[PDB]
């Protein structure tokens, strides 16, 4: 037994908003069906409603109450009333679950201080920075919010779940130079944990046919004081009459303030050196060769999980520059060993991915995406003649193949055997690669994540950069899974079908198997 | 052969794609009037100061089709699938916005081979094939001068390359010489246009739109080079005998108008008419060689090109919860008389009906455009070919809030 | 009877969880307060470096507190007297290092000067007669100084009376101490308005 009729709607106790704004959000007119969720949906569950529209602007000390008056006939009278309390003031914030990871690491990442009025932006993002940070689970994370009416003051518990990062090669995410060089109270027997830093050692012992040596450092508070970071690295190795390849390198990132506080800009300066004698899978046969080179990045990144990202996207932007030995700073097989002890080119690069949900999300969380790729490339040259044989781009296959050698840059093109559509003697000096990706995941844990997807895809490289073209692709489709392990990256199958022949030749088209490892 | 199969593309610059984007592409190509400020538009740099203030958009396509090609009692159809724009797009002021981006201008691909026989036994095959095409790289702003009024500009550079072959070839013979000649045009330059905008505040809750857009003539630096190949082989690279040829190209005057109408965000109409200069312009080619110099005069040779099309889009009540009150549904429809002259008469005129969505992703402002059309190209004289294709296309608009501080 | 066995291997988690399931399934097992000491301090031999998750600290302080009161009797209350102020010096420890990080960061994105003066006054009230004291005061003094020099021109004047009003109450709470030139620094500083 109810009424029927909305006659009136009223408001009481608001200073905050405008009354007839209140009345859009509220979605009511004069003359329209009585309900009941048709208010409270509208006014207590959904993320445009009237209390969360005080709730999410740190006015938590609040209540709300539909009066019903004037019921007669078929109608009703309503009248919202409302309680606006104080905005509510940081008080304190616990954190707990930190089993290897110093809370020096995590508050600092916080977006919310005590001491400042409570939002829910503020705390959203502050969610979402521990997320991409990775030291704990992206998923099960949520904020226990406790408030106090007599102080007028908000407490915020963030329970978390740990996960350790590690996987011939090691990965050790957590590690810490200074608990290295001076114990805090005891080591232990234990590695030097801490400050969020990060080591990493790699190589290949077969010494037969390969052999390599890596290091690599990355500092991301340097001086534990500002958002700046530090990076270095260092590598080396043979391959069989042989060929010889070293060099280092050193950078420095920082978050910008201008479009927004999502860019960061990212500078390095490397040094490279090659070693050969009587060799012949590169132009050069015989001699020492040298590079010095400045990177300027820049990059930004809004998505929300590492491993399965939901929403936001990627974007980076890059140039690479070797000083103009051609020019008047350095001004004066035929002769091509010669001219290049020193080699000279500029770098461009463009990269972006974009992620969206298809099915809402937040609810049935395991959701289901609509991923998207798109990249180019170009090597360019000073002058003509002196076009660098070192950091061309390899395309087709897997791209991890190409990491056997370390003088060009490996492009992964799926469906198309393995370094397919850049041969010896055609290096590529210009790339463009292109996708769609629909992907939904089997299971999401802290230990294991698995994911399906099938793709679309478009690419092609070209020896010469005048020929550019990225309406003229070599075109694919497919499908897909990746595994993700406790103790290892990546690991994924995917098939493909190369629809287009190449150089003429249908011999690298059709049904292809990829076998991904590592990360691409 | 990545978009076209259509053997009209021998003649020109092949056939120019028409740079409509997602919503313009359903709505039967009418971009100059349009400020859906949802999505990208590069047909009229004044369409660009529509944009939200806090908003990123990100836009790119993809086309996939089927021809169906018929002449002289012979059919046959061919399949291809495209990739036809990318393109970004912010706001700098609040008067104030800027694009960057990538499109096609015009795409070439043909093969159309033949398989003969002499009176003597001598068995021969011959070949003509096709391809490369024109491209654009942008960079546009556009400024409100007036509450009602904006203007705009486009930079872009132009580049490309256009490749056409023809081959002797004689199967089963034991030794001989095969002869193609390959003749290619590398052109790379830069490109002008120009756009305004005017919106009127009809009734209170309509308003009406039209938008004008021009282009200047332009002549062409270029490569133009006539390659005869001999004695290649499925072994050898034969004998290359090039020759450099001092050739002229240009771009016409293009004009564009139209208009849209718009009521209570719900509903919206609009037309639009183009027409491009075509038959004034001054190719041509400067030799010795009659041979060369014949084709040149009669493979780039014109005749002016217009643009008919009317279209609309209609988003029923969007506030009432079902999926099928959010999405934009879509129809339009154009006519197209081709720049193509053929012999000293014009060669075809074609037809389309176009219809779509507007797919929107929930607790997001991305939008899936699915969109559909149907196009039909007759040959008006008894030697050539008509063709009927059918075309879908996919495009995603992705929008973030992106420039947001506190 | 087990726990001590692996008290004595240092094995700290069974010697505890032997001991306490003992006293727990009956009040004093058969091994009375030796069990429950002998916990205690298996208990807290496990504690975390002070800025780690403390979770085991705040249940070594409880069990001491109850153990206190089981047997109120026994020699070793002085023994979990003292363990439980060494621990509350650590838990007071860890909010010690939180406010010297936003003393750190400073006037950096937000604000941290004023969250750093408020996160050690919540350290002094939480837990009073910690050792902690003169550091945290100290840091009151100079969080204080520090957002009067960068506030805003209508509102300086009253941070400066803040921060002598924190100067003489350092003063008043520590007649002498190791941390007075700066102090006097800031004074002569902020005096001056």
């Amino acid at each position: 037994g109810q009424k029927y009729y909305l006659r009136n709607v009223t408001w009481v106790g608001n200073t905050l908003y405008p009354s007839e704004q209140l009345n859009f959000l509220l979605r009511m007119k004069k003359g329209d069906v009585y309900n009941q969720k048709l208010l409270g949906e509208r006014t207590s569950t959904d993320d445009d409603a009237i209390g969360n529209l005080y709730y999410n602007n740190g006015y938590l000390f609040y209540n709300l109450d539909p009066v019903e008056v004037n019921i007669v006939g078929d109608s009703i009278d309503l009248e919202m009333r409302i309680y606006e309390g104080r905005q509510a003031t940081i008080n304190k914030i616990n954190i707990s679950g930190n089993d290897r990871l110093y809370e020096n690491v995590v508050r600092r990442e916080l977006r919310i201080r005590p001491g400042q009025l409570f939002s829910k932006d503020d705390l959203m993002r502050s969610l979402r920075e521990i997320q991409q940070m990775g030291h704990f689970d992206p998923e099960k994370l949520q904020p226990d919010i406790q408030p106090d009416p007599v102080n007028g003051t908000v407490d915020i518990g963030l329970p978390l779940t740990s996960k350790a990062n590690d996987q011939l090669s090691l990965k050790f995410t957590n590690f810490s130079v200074a608990n290295l060089l001076r114990p805090g109270e005891n080591y232990r027997g234990i590695l030097p944990q801490g400050d969020g830093q990060t080591l990493t050692i790699s190589g290949q012992t077969n010494a037969k046919y390969y052999q390599s040596y890596s290091i690599s450092f990355f500092d991301p508070w340097f001086g534990g004081k500002r958002p700046n970071s530090l990076s270095v690295s260092a590598f080396f190795s043979v391959q069989t009459k042989s060929i010889k390849m070293w060099g280092l390198s050193l950078g420095w990132g920082k978050r910008l303030k201008w479009p927004d506080d999502y860019f960061t800009l990212s500078a390095e300066l490397a040094y490279q050196r090659y070693n050969l004698k009587d060799w012949q899978y590169f132009p050069v046969t015989n001699g020492k060769c040298n590079d010095l080179s400045l990177s300027l990045t820049l990059a930004r990144n809004s998505i929300d999980n590492p491993i399965f990202p939901r929403t936001g996207s990627d974007f980076s932007l890059s140039v690479q520059l070797t000083p103009p030995y051609s020019l008047f700073d350095g001004k004066d097989q035929d002769n091509m060993n010669k001219l290049h002890r020193w080699v000279e080119y500029h770098k461009w690069k463009f990269k972006a991915k974009t992620y969206t949900p298809l099915m809402d999300y937040i609810a049935h969380p395991k959701c289901l995406v609509l991923m998207t790729r798109t990249e180019f490339g170009l090597l360019g040259h000073y002058n003509k003649y002196k076009k660098s044989p070192f950091g061309t781009f390899d395309v087709g296959g897997d791209g991890m193949t190409g990491y056997s050698s370390y003088a060009t840059e490996s492009i992964a093109l799926r469906g198309y055997e393995n370094s397919s559509l850049t041969p010896y003697g055609k290096e590529g000096y210009a790339y463009a690669r292109l996708g769609i990706e629909l992907r939904y995941p089997l299971m999401l844990e802290t230990s294991t994540n698995i994911y399906v997807l099938g793709f679309l895809e478009a690419g092609n490289a070209w020896h010469d950069i005048s020929k550019f073209n990225p309406f003229d692709l070599k075109r694919s489709a497919g499908i897909g899974v990746r595994i993700f392990l406790p103790m290892i990256g990546m690991m994924g199958i995917d098939w493909g079908y190369g629809f287009d022949k190449i150089n003429g030749s249908k011999e690298y088209g059709g049904s292809q198997f990829h076998f991904i490892l590592g990360q691409e | 052969q990545n978009n076209t199969n259509s053997p009209y593309t021998r003649y020109g610059y092949g056939d120019l794609s028409d740079q409509s984007f997602g919503n313009s592409k359903a709505m039967g190509g009418i971009a100059f009037g349009l400020r859906d400020g949802a999505q990208i538009n590069p047909t009229n740099p004044a369409s660009y100061t529509a944009i939200d203030s806090l908003t990123f958009l990100f836009e790119g396509g993809v086309s996939l089709q089927n021809m169906n090609i018929s002449g002289g009692g012979l059919k046959l159809n061919a399949k291809n699938a495209s990739f036809d724009y990318l393109a970004m797009q912010f706001r700098l002021a609040p008067w104030m916005a800027m694009s960057v981006g990538l499109l096609p201008y015009s795409n070439v691909g043909y093969t159309v081979s033949d398989s003969q026989t002499t009176d003597n036994g001598l068995a021969y095959s011959r070949s003509f094939t096709g391809d490369g095409g024109l491209h654009q790289m942008y960079v546009g702003a556009g400024v409100k001068v007036l509450k009602n009024l904006s203007v705009g500009v486009n930079a872009s550079y132009f580049w490309g390359d256009i490749t056409r072959t023809r081959g002797m070839f004689y199967p089963g013979t034991s030794s001989y010489d095969s002869y193609q000649r390959k003749m290619v045009t590398s052109i790379s330059d830069y490109k002008l246009d120009f756009g305004a905008q005017y919106t009127q505040a009809l009734n209170k809750k309509s308003s009406l739109t039209i938008g004008a857009v021009y282009s200047p003539k332009h002549k062409l630096n270029n490569d133009y080079t006539s390659i005869v190949i001999m004695g290649a082989s499925s072994s050898s690279y034969g004998t290359e005998y090039k020759d450099v040829l001092d050739a002229t190209f240009e771009l016409p005057n293009t004009f564009g108008v139209g208009f849209t109408y718009n009521y209570d965000k719900r509903l919206t109409v609009g037309a639009d008419y183009s027409l491009q200069q075509w038959s004034k312009t001054n190719f041509g080619v400067v030799t010795s060689d009659e041979n060369v110099r014949q084709d040149f005069n009669e493979t780039f040779t014109y005749c002016d090109r217009t643009k008919i099309s009317v279209g609309a889009e209609y988003i029923p009540n969007l506030i009432g919860r079902s999926y099928f009150a959010h999405i934009k549904y879509r129809l339009g429809a154009y006519y197209t008389t081709p720049y193509y002259k053929i012999d000293g008469k014009k060669a075809s005129r074609e037809y389309g009906v176009t219809a779509g969505f507007g797919l929107p992703v929930p607790r997001s402002r991305s939008i899936l455009s699915i969109s559909g059309q149907f196009v039909r190209v007759k040959g008006l004289e008894t030697n050539m070919v008509n063709e009927n294709i059918f075309r879908v296309s996919i495009g995603l608009t992705f929008n973030e809030r992106w420039f947001f501080k506190r | 009877m087990l726990g001590m066995s692996y008290y004595n291997q240092k094995d700290y988690q069974t010697a505890a969880q032997t001991f306490i399931t003992y006293f727990n399934t009956y009040p004093r097992g058969t091994f009375t307060e030796l069990a429950r000491f002998h916990a205690g301090k298996s208990l807290f031999l496990d504690t975390p470096e002070p800025r780690l998750d403390q979770s085991s600290t705040y249940q070594a302080i409880q069990q001491l507190q109850m153990f206190m009161e089981y047997f109120p009797n026994s020699t070793k209350k002085q023994e979990a007297q003292d363990m439980i102020f060494a621990l509350q010096d650590k838990l007071v420890l860890k909010e010690l290092y939180s406010a010297k990080l936003y003393y750190n960061l400073g006037n950096y994105l937000g604000n941290n000067y004023e969250s750093c003066v408020i996160t050690a006054q919540n350290a002094l009230k939480d837990y009073p007669y910690t050792d902690y004291r003169e550091e945290l005061s100290i840091l009151i003094l100079r969080a204080r100084h520090e957002m009067a020099i960068y506030s805003v021109e209508d509102k300086k004047m009253d941070r400066y009376r803040e921060t002598i009003d924190e100067y003489y109450a350092f003063k008043n709470e520590f007649p002498e101490s190791k941390y007075l030139k700066e102090a006097e620094k800031i004074f002569n500083e902020s005096q001056k308005v």
